[PDB]
């Protein structure tokens, strides 16, 4: 069939709710490979459109991969009201990397929207 | 046990 632009990592600004975001990141005892675990019903992280069953590659902008499972959950703590995740899901990841385009911050940046926050 | 943020 038809498959559609198969190239859209997500960014998700999660706000700094309560004492954080609201979402459990599990990470294997590496260094590549940061994915969501499970995200609370009443996070900002939710809306954001950040799912349980997603993967963290950038931080604001700037990839997290290489980093500690330490470092990675820093990034977005250090963060004092707002910061940019960038996820995408680890299935489509599979699609996506096969086409490793400038979809970092090139491809996000498309046309702009005025009216709604 | 995961990690919360």
């Amino acid at each position: 069939g038809i498959d559609p632009f198969t190239m859209l990592p997500r960014l998700c600004c999660l706000e700094k709710g309560p004492n954080g975001y609201g979402f459990h990141l599990h990470g294997e005892k590496g260094k590549l490979g940061q994915y969501i675990r499970l995200v609370e019903p009443g996070s900002p992280a939710e809306k954001a459109g950040l799912l349980a069953g997603d993967r963290l590659v950038e931080v604001n902008g700037e990839n997290v991969e290489k980093e500690t499972h330490q470092q990675v959950v820093s990034r977005i703590r250090a963060a004092l009201n707002a910061v940019r995740l960038l996820v995408v899901d680890p299935e489509t990841d599979e699609q996506l990397q096969k086409l490793g385009v400038q979809v970092r911050e090139e491809l996000l940046r498309a046309q702009e929207a005025p009216g709604q926050a | 046990q995961d990690t919360r943020l």
